[PDB]
């Protein structure tokens, strides 16, 4: 179920989003090259309403599986 | 209908420049067969550019076509590169001429202008009736070509190049053949020497000199060879006075040919055995010849220690031949044994010692041009790949000087192909690959290069590359033997004796004389010296006094003082006698009458300065004028290019660049990698001009051309091909510019630090030890020059009357003791009394008819008083200046000027009854243009007005808050002549945002002139915190030179399109701090001598409270009952204020810096606070009052230590001023959110009011766990308070994770603001920041919404967002955002809304005033720094508009009751009292809570 | 005493050619400080080898395009490929290099890289092996090394040539007595000289050797274009007539004498001899000041700073 992405390949974003969206495990190589898009996944802050929690990621709004 | 005129002139040149490329076009395309169908698609595009042009043709007979044309030059660069590939030697030619080669499809008359770029010895083809005959040499030398070559219409150009450049190599072996059978036959060379070329008669006495010298060495005697040769020389030398201007060059170079046989010949035979004497001829070159070589053009062979080299028989035409020194010959010997392997020579060491000349020497001896190529920073990879692939098929040697000008990553780059073209040349390859492109290589080419180490800012050559090349140190050179041989050959009756004199006398001067940096004797000074004696002979004669009046001519105006008399005493005591000076009646008579003209003074020194220029230019090409800022160079070229053009007869243009302030691609030129084209600079564009004469008008007049700012190495030692001897300009692309003998370039600048003795010796140097105009003589042309500008007579006559030199001496003798900020010699501060004086003269002269000459005669003696006042003093401190006013009332019977005197409408008054009663009610505090006056303050308006009416430059100059934008301000709003933009300058400004600024203001209108929008009204540029933009690192300034040439030149050149703008209505207004503060930095001279500067001190404490009090009674008129008290609370804000800023000084912490400006916050939070709130008590007025201190001055503070004595300050001025509980951080609660009005309120509602709302915050936007404490409830209350304000702005500075973002964000959601925080991330750039900043001012103005920016330090990921931050917090809106067509639409969008809101406004400015007021009432932007010891945060801090506007509120670290009441607060919901407890004996300190 | 304790208690050494050749990594990374390079090293043991090498230089984004490209082609199907000066391109060797090295059998890739430039990524570095490329200190080991690197009068003048190459490179390296500058003479200079001793004897068959013309261009054009002060170009060119003064009794080293070929012998018995007498030479203890011929108060002197420096560091090493 673990997932490897990279600070320095193209298609952070994309691979980040599509496993927040099936809640699978992520590891991030080279943390220090940090990528403030994910300030939000660091802070840990959600958006409550109802049963689902969401959170903004670079441009567009994506849910948190809870896994 | 001068404007119809000019429209008319640049649409012919339009016209002109469209029909020559339609030429060219029609030349590639249109007119020749078989050629339309290699691109398809291409010929369908020239067939509808055909189709354009002829109806653009019928339509004139009877812009658009130039776009396409130029759009589809981008498809003709393909074609271009395939017709290079055909004849190599077209990658020395740039796209146009390459156009105008092809296109000359039967004229055949457009070779021989580019033929000299292409070939580098030819300057013109001879044609007879369709067909060559000959070729003509640069020096005017004719070759006739061995068979005629026919020429037809069908034929293109490359064919017959080819063949014309097979047919050079074949006539010159025809020459050489016919001249050496010739010598065989024996007959005497001064016959031979009238019938064939220069290169012919050279290589064949070489071999006839190794012939026999081979002969007599198989034998063991000179004696006879040595009597013949010696014979032969003599001839040349008798037969060199009767021959014309040709043969005397050639009888030149053969001479110097003839000397190194002779000097050969001489060191063989004194030489004692044979083995030493094989020794000595094996050394030396030798032009050996096969006898068994059927192949024509191989058949001589050149060879030196045992190596042999190949002669390849290219035409030279009369090359300088270089004098036959031992260092020569042992560079010919390296260079033999670096081309034996096929490496690349390599020459080091210092500058002017024969590096560059000793290659050209060797390849003129191998018979073949060295193509030398000036290396430069813009010589990428690219670049320099495509000069090697370029000299790689023609086969020419290339010598790369100045090879360390390159970046060392270019210089590793550059290895691989370095050791490929060698490995090509040694395995004998005949294709190698470069640009991913297969080439044909030839075996004749080569690589040189000639690098200066050891100069600051170059490069080092890496290993890899310096292992390719063979390297030789070129450390001194002979110059006695070089002197001896050539005065030897200008017939000089004493040569050695000679020669040792001259090289024994500079050695003296150098070794004699101040040890400064510019003052470098070696080999090129000694050339220069030569070279000017050249001329001198018809006038002076062969002998002493020759060389004597050359060495005055050359050496003397670079020396200093005490040098010119060291320089004196040794030329008297080492050469017998001076010999009878010059007449120069002609030339100084046209120097006084110039002088006249331009109402100048002819002084000793200006004058001989003048006689110094002239001669020395008289044959230098290149001079370097030195001296103080403010001494007279720009009057002495003006002047005596004046006075020789009235001379000569010769037109005279001169183009005045400023070097530093354009870029190197704004200069010379740039590439653009998107299409691998060139587009020209502006020097490179002049020079571009000059040569193509396209009009004919360069044909008779010179060309100068001034480089008015510093000497920046990286800017002109690129120009170090154009400076020597070789003449030429090597661009990127590969274009060669040769430079014309008239065309000279001038260099103006006062320091000679950061140069380089490369660039110093190449031109003529001549330095301005002392001022050249007298005091006197300087009011003299400035009062000329203003009366020209401008009864009149008799007020002429009056005022120069009245300026008495015998005290106005003693006057700036004593001016010297002041103090002066900005400290400016007196010389240079004469332009702002006497352009004052003038201007009050002509605007009470109105006035003038009416009055006695008594009463006239005072008047104008106060007004003279009043301008020298404020021009000498202007500039120094209040006690300074009454002391200067009292010593020039002391040392002028005449009216009185007092320390506050002045002229009202004629009668003398005084400040006093000009001071008005002010009606100032209560709401008018917020407004930023209310001032209230005194005597200060009017006189600093009068005084300024009074500057600015007079067309000068204001710097304003004083201590932050003094006042500087307030006076200007106020100045200029009750005018309605003069418009005020506002500018603000930041570490990193460019020209391009001062122009930004200007583009919305300002119209560019053709007759260029930057006209302002309006047509009545002036514009003044104020520009603001000069002293910000920094240094580059070689101490100039962009910005304050471009500010320099503003002022004096009156415009500047466009950096895109390289025309000259002159700039008409606008004025430079600046304000500065003075240099002692910390971050700023000290500007040039040469800026603020045009500018006049005055100093605006701190009001006086009565004076700060009389005007606070002021304050105090428009802000009680609100509340009556409390109008006795308004004077005890301006004494007490003035004493508490200055206490502040006595107490905590910068010392402590950077931004500790207080200022009148917290006076007057304080005020406005004060009207607020009684504005906005319910009936008020004595006691509740202290405590608003000690509230409001509170957050105005102690939230910069840092340490407790520093809150506790800032509230025992506090308590001591309550008590001293004002006859109420405790007035702490911690109990002095104000608040509007638990009322409809501003009142004080308790802790435990606020509390409980505060985490209601912070749980329907966290249940509405995002969840966060925060536990509410009452620091932070005072925190959040500051906050709240300054975002409630109008153009209220913030910069939280405290440790991560306190809580400020999340704060501020919860602030925003109470006041109903919109967070918008920018996604800056990784590999983000400006363009997106850019974008971020623009949706959010569109989303403040056009959509109202009330926008907060939290921008925190992390989101700075490069200065210029900071500067762009700068920018925003400055103004109210961007200058660089909208622009051009963003503009336009960002107007149209304006006018929508607008008409949609229903206001009436139409014209522009208002428009933008109206954008202006919204966007500065609607947004609010609050920071977050979280270190601010880092680089990036302490230049936040510290930036001017940051710290200006922002309210600095200090969030520090969590002091311990903080954490213990988080600590109580988040764990009193846990079972922790479950098991028995003993209470500890702690200390009080120990322990921390309860 | 300092060489004491590696002569006596270590009994091997490895070159560059033994670590390239028992190493189980596929990438090398040498540094060398400035004005000294072993790209040549390379290139004689990919020849030793029989593999070809692709020299590709760092510093710009079409040989960054190059060399990515170069690499994936040797990933696939094999070679060696080499870059010149990697410090040039930091950026790239931080992103595209560290993934690479981070994610064939005959595929090895070399980095040469500078000591006093910029910091190399740690990561990278500690993931290859490391190699550090010094001329050998010893003067009959340079001597060794230079001959077994390579008529029976060019095999001589070779000999002759490879011990003043290794006297003149030891004596470069005293810097206040030995020379005035730090000159470092490359093996360009080495082969440039053989190039021209063998051009001399192959255009001279009359066996009368011209050493007055060896002398003069190898002390002036050779070994003498790097000479930047006068008193420099004196003594190498001393060095030069001491050497190559073409006689029959030839005392280079007070322990070596190197009799001169006679005229019936071939040049295989004739190397045998040359290594035969070169084989029995001892080395001395004062074989930086008695073989350079020098007084013996500078290369005591330096001598003693090198020694106190080195046993100064050691016992500041030994004590944690
Ligand atoms: N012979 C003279 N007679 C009268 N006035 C003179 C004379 N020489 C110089 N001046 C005055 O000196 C002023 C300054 O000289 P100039 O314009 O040559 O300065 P500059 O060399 O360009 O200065 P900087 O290097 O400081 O920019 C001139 O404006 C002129 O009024
Ligand atoms: N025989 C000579 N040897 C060397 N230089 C000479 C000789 N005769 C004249 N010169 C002068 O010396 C100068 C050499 O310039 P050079 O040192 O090559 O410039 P750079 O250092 O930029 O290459 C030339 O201006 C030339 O006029
Ligand atoms: N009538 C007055 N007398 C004295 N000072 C005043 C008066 N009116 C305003 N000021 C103060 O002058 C300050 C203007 O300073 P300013 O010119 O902005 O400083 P800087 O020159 O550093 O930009 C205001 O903050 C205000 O407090
Ligand atoms: N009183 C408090 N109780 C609990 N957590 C707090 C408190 N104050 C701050 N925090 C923590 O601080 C964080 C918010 O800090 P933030 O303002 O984002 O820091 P920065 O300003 O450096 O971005 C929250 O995650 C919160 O856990
Ligand atoms: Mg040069």
């Amino acid at each position: 179920k673990t997932v490897l992405l990279s600070f320095l390949e193209e298609g952070f974003v994309k691979r980040l989003e599509n496993a927040v969206r099936f809640g699978s495990v992520v590891i991030i190589q080279d943390g220090e090259f940090f990528d403030p898009i994910i300030s939000r996944l660091i802070s840990r802050e959600f958006n409550h309403a109802g049963n689902r929690v969401t959170v903004e990621i670079g441009d567009h709004e994506v849910d948190v599986s809870g896994d | 209908l001068e404007s119809k005129l000019t429209k008319l002139s640049e649409i012919q040149v339009n016209w002109v420049e469209v029909q020559f490329y339609w030429l060219d076009l029609y030349g590639i395309l249109g007119e020749n067969l078989d050629i339309q169908n290699f691109l398809p698609l291409e010929t369908s595009k020239f067939k509808s550019l055909t189709s354009e042009y002829k109806m653009i043709t019928t339509r004139a007979f009877q812009k658009l076509t130039i776009d396409s044309l130029k759009m589809i030059k981008s498809s003709l660069s393909t074609f271009l590169e395939r017709q290079r590939r055909q004849f190599p030697r077209f990658y020395f030619l740039g796209n146009d001429d390459l156009l105008k080669i092809i296109g000359s499809g039967k004229h055949h008359d457009q070779v021989s202008k580019f033929m000299k770029k292409m070939f580098g010895s030819i300057e013109s083809i001879i044609f007879f009736e369709d067909s060559i005959t000959g070729v003509r040499s640069v020096e005017g030398e004719v070759l006739n070509l061995n068979e005629k070559i026919e020429l037809k219409d069908s034929i293109q150009a490359q064919e017959w190049l080819n063949i014309l450049d097979t047919e050079i190599k074949l006539s010159v072996f025809t020459q050489f053949r016919d001249c050496l059978g010739q010598l065989k036959d024996g007959t005497d060379i001064e016959v031979v020497v009238s019938k064939y070329i220069f290169q012919a008669i050279l290589l064949s006495a070489q071999v006839m000199w190794t012939e026999l010298v081979e002969k007599c060495l198989q034998t063991n005697e000179f004696s006879k060879y040595w009597k013949e040769v010696d014979m032969k020389i003599k001839g040349l030398l008798d037969k060199l006075n009767k021959s014309s201007d040709n043969v005397k060059k050639k009888i030149e170079a053969l001479l110097v040919e003839y000397l190194h046989f002779n000097n050969v010949i001489g060191q063989l035979k004194n030489c004692s055995t044979k083995e030493e004497a094989r020794l000595l001829w094996a050394k030396v070159q030798k032009f050996y010849q096969k006898n068994d070589t059927l192949d024509d053009l191989n058949s001589v062979f050149i060879s030196q220690s045992g190596y042999l080299l190949q002669y390849k028989f290219e035409y030279i035409g009369i090359p300088e031949r270089l004098i036959y020194t031992p260092l020569l010959l042992v560079g010919f010997a390296t260079l033999t044994d670096s081309l034996h392997q096929k490496y690349g020579g390599c020459f080091f060491g210092p500058a002017g010692t024969g590096k560059t000349e000793t290659v050209k020497a060797f390849g003129q001896n191998l018979g073949r041009v060295v193509v030398v190529f000036n290396c430069d920073d813009s010589f990428d990879y690219q670049v320099l790949s495509r000069l090697l692939v370029g000299i790689t098929q023609i086969g020419a040697w290339g010598c790369f000087d100045e090879f360390n000008r390159l970046d060392e990553k270019v210089l590793s780059a550059v290895s691989a192909n370095i050791q490929q073209i060698q490995n090509g040349l040694q395995v004998g390859k005949s294709h190698i690959t470069l640009l991913e492109e297969e080439t044909p290589l030839s075996p004749h080419t080569a690589v040189f290069i000639t690098l200066n180490p050891g100069y600051n800012g170059r490069s080092e050559l890496p290993e890899n590359l310096k292992k390719s090349f063979r390297e030789f140190s070129m450390k001194s050179p002979q110059s006695g033997t070089i002197a001896e041989m050539i005065l030897q050959i200008m017939g000089f009756e004493d040569s050695k004796s000679l020669a040792s004199k001259i090289v024994h006398f500079l050695e003296l001067l150098s070794s004699k004389c101040s040890s400064m940096n510019h003052y470098h004797f070696g080999l090129r000074t000694l050339k220069g010296v030569l070279r000017n004696c050249s001329p001198l002979v018809s006038e002076f004669g062969e002998g002493e006094k020759t060389v004597v009046e050359s060495l005055k001519r050359v050496i003397l105006p670079s020396l200093g003082d005490t040098d010119e008399l060291v320089f004196k005493d040794e030329l008297s005591k080492i050469f017998d006698s001076a010999g009878t000076p010059l007449n120069s009646k002609a030339i100084v008579q046209c120097l006084k009458d110039a002088g006249q003209r331009s109402g100048f003074s002819m002084s000793e020194e200006f004058l001989k300065k003048c006689m110094q220029f002239y001669y020395m230019q008289k044959t230098q090409q290149a001079l370097i004028l030195v001296g103080k800022a403010g001494c007279g160079k720009t009057a002495t070229w003006k002047t005596v290019i004046d006075a020789m053009a009235i001379f000569d007869g010769h037109a005279n243009v001169v183009y005045v660049i400023d070097t530093k302030v354009l870029t190197k691609e704004s200069l010379y030129g740039s590439m653009l990698k998107a299409t691998l084209e060139w587009r020209d600079g502006l020097f490179t564009s002049i020079l571009r001009r000059v040569n193509d004469d396209i009009t004919g008008t360069f044909k008779n007049s010179r060309i100068w051309v001034v480089f008015d700012s510093d000497l920046d190495p990286e800017y002109v030692e690129a120009m170090n091909s154009v400076l020597d001897d070789n003449k030429i300009l090597t661009l990127p692309n590969g274009e060669r510019l040769p430079i014309p003998p008239n065309f000279r370039i001038l260099f103006e600048t006062d320091n000679l630090d950061h140069t380089t003795p490369a660039t110093i010796t190449r031109c003529g140097l001549l330095w301005f030890s002392t001022d050249v105009c007298s005091i006197s003589s300087k009011i003299d042309h400035l009062l000329n020059k203003s009366y020209e500008a401008l009864e009149l007579d008799k007020l002429k006559d009056l005022i120069s009357d009245s300026f008495d030199m015998a005290s106005l001496t003693n006057i700036f003798t004593c001016s010297n003791d002041l103090v002066h900020i900005l400290g400016v010699r007196t010389f240079n501060k004469l332009e702002t009394a006497v352009q004052l004086a003038v201007h009050l003269i002509s605007s009470y002269r109105q006035w003038f008819q009416n009055l006695d000459d008594k009463s006239l005669k005072d008047v104008i003696t106060l007004l003279i008083k009043r301008s020298l006042l404020y021009a000498l003093a202007g500039d120094s401190t209040g006690e300074s200046q009454r002391a200067f006013i009292q010593t020039i009332n002391t040392y002028f019977d005449s009216q009185e000027l007092s320390d506050y005197s002045t002229i009202v409408i004629l009668s003398f008054s005084s400040f006093c009854s000009e001071i008005p009663s002010v009606s100032l009610e209560a709401h008018e505090v917020m407004r930023p243009d209310i001032v209230i006056p005194t005597i200060d303050t009017i006189k600093h308006e009068k005084i300024f007005y009074d500057l600015l009416n007079s067309k000068r430059g204001i710097i304003l100059c004083g201590p932050p808050g003094s006042g500087k934008t307030m006076i200007m301000n106020n100045a200029l709003r009750n005018s309605s002549l003069y418009d005020v933009v506002g500018i603000n300058f930041s570490k990193d400004t460019t020209t391009e945002h001062i122009l930004s600024a200007l583009h919305r203001h300002t119209n560019y209108v053709t007759t260029l002139t930057l006209l302002p929008k309006s047509d009545i009204k002036n514009l003044v540029l104020f520009c603001d915190e000069i002293n910000l933009p920094k240094l580059d690192k070689y101490g100039s300034q962009n910005v304050v030179l471009f500010l320099r040439q503003l002022m004096e030149k009156q415009g500047f050149w466009k950096t895109p399109e390289n025309k000259w703008v002159t700039i008409e209505r606008i004025h430079i207004v600046g304000a500065c701090n003075p240099p002692t503060d910390p971050g700023r930095i000290p500007m040039s001279e040469r800026f603020t001598r045009h500018a006049a500067i005055l100093y605006l001190g701190y009001p006086s404490g009565k004076s700060l409270s009389q005007i606070y009090e002021i304050y105090y009674k428009a802000i009680f008129k609100l509340v009556p009952e409390f109008r006795s008290y308004t004077e005890p609370f301006a004494r007490a804000s003035v004493h508490l204020y200055n206490e502040c800023k006595a107490r905590y000084s910068t010392g402590l912490q950077s931004h500790y810096l207080f200022s009148p400006r917290e006076l007057t916050r304080l005020v406005r939070g004060v009207y607020t606070a009684i504005n906005t709130g319910p009936r008020q008590t004595l006691r509740s007025l202290i405590r608003l009052w000690a509230y409001e201190a509170w957050r105005i001055f102690a939230d910069r503070l840092v340490g407790v230590k520093e809150k506790n004595s800032f509230e025992q300050l506090l308590y001591e001025t309550v008590d001293k001023y004002l006859p109420l509980g405790n007035i702490s951080s911690t109990s002095l609660l104000f608040s509007g959110l638990l009322s409809l009005d501003f009142k004080e309120v308790n802790k435990t509602d606020l509390v409980n009011f505060i985490e209601e709302r912070f749980k329907t915050f966290c249940d509405e936007e995002l969840e966060v766990p925060m536990v509410i404490h009452e620091s932070m409830v005072d925190h959040i209350l500051r906050i709240d308070r300054a975002l409630k304000q109008v153009q209220g702005h913030m910069m939280l500075i405290g440790a991560s994770r306190t809580g400020k973002t999340i704060l501020t964000r919860f602030v925003a959601w109470l006041n109903g603001l919109k967070i918008v925080q920018p996604k800056i991330h990784r590999h983000s750039n400006l363009s997106d920041f850019d974008m971020i900043l623009k949706k959010a001012i569109s989303d403040c103005s056009l959509k109202e919404s009330r926008t907060c920016l939290i921008i925190d330090e992390s989101n700075i990921l490069e200065t210029a967002f900071l500067e762009r931050m700068n920018t925003l917090l400055a103004n109210a809106d961007i200058p660089d955002l909208f622009q051009g067509e963003e503009y336009d639409k960002l107007l149209n969008n304006l006018r929508n809304k607008t008409r949609s809101l229903g206001l009436l406004l139409d014209t522009e400015q208002e428009l933008y005033d109206w954008f202006v007021g919204e966007i500065a009432k609607n947004l609010h932007v609050v920071f977050t720094i979280c270190d601010p010891t880092n680089n990036k945060s302490s230049a936040m801090i510290s930036s001017p508009a940051l710290f200006n506007r922002c309210i600095i509120n200090w969030m520090g670290d969590w002091d311990t009751k903080t954490m213990s009441q988080v600590a109580n607060n988040m764990v009193d919901v846990v079972p922790m009292e479950f098991t028995d407890f003993i209470v500890p004996e702690v200390n009080k300190e120990l322990v921390f809570t309860e | 005493a300092l060489n004491w304790f590696k002569n006596e208690f270590f009994v091997d050494e490895w070159n560059i050619a033994d670590v390239v050749a028992n190493s189980e990594n596929n990438y090398f990374t040498m540094a060398s400080e400035r004005d000294v390079d072993g790209t040549f090293k390379l290139i004689e043991l990919a020849k030793a080898s029989k593999e070809s090498l692709k020299i590709i230089p760092l510093g710009s984004i079409e040989n960054l395009n190059y060399a990515q490209e170069e690499i994936s082609k040797s990933k696939i199907e094999g070679g060696w490929i080499l870059l010149q000066n990697i410090q040039m391109s930091l950026s790239w060797v931080k992103t595209y290099l560290h993934k690479h090295v981070e994610e064939h059998e005959k595929f090895k890739m070399f980095m040469t890289c500078h000591l006093t430039g910029d910091k190399l990524p740690a990561p990278l570095l500690q993931r290859t092996d490391r190699v550090v490329y010094e001329d050998i200190p010893g003067i009959l080991d340079t001597v060794k090394d230079l001959w077994g690197s390579q008529g029976v009068w060019s095999v001589y003048c070779t000999f002759l040539l490879s011990w003043f190459h290794a006297l003149i490179t030891a004596r470069t390296r005293l810097v206040p007595h030995g020379f005035s500058k730090k000159y470092y003479f490359n093996d360009c200079d080495f082969q440039f000289a053989s190039v021209y001793l063998e051009n001399v004897l192959a255009t001279n068959s009359t066996n009368n050797i011209p050493w007055a013309q060896v002398r003069d261009h190898i002390a002036t054009i050779v070994y003498g274009g790097k000479i930047d002060e006068e008193k420099d170009l004196e003594v190498v060119a001393k060095l030069c007539a001491h050497v190559f003064c073409g006689s029959d009794n030839l005392q280079i080293v007070p322990g070596v004498r190197i009799p001169q070929p006679l005229l019936q012998q071939s040049e295989e018995e004739e190397r045998a001899r040359l290594t035969a007498i070169l084989s029995n030479t001892i080395e001395p203890a004062d074989s930086l000041s008695s073989w350079l011929q020098l007084p013996r108060e500078s290369i005591l002197d330096y001598e003693r700073l090198q020694a106190k420096e080195v046993a100064s560091s050691t016992e500041q090493l030994l004590q944690e």
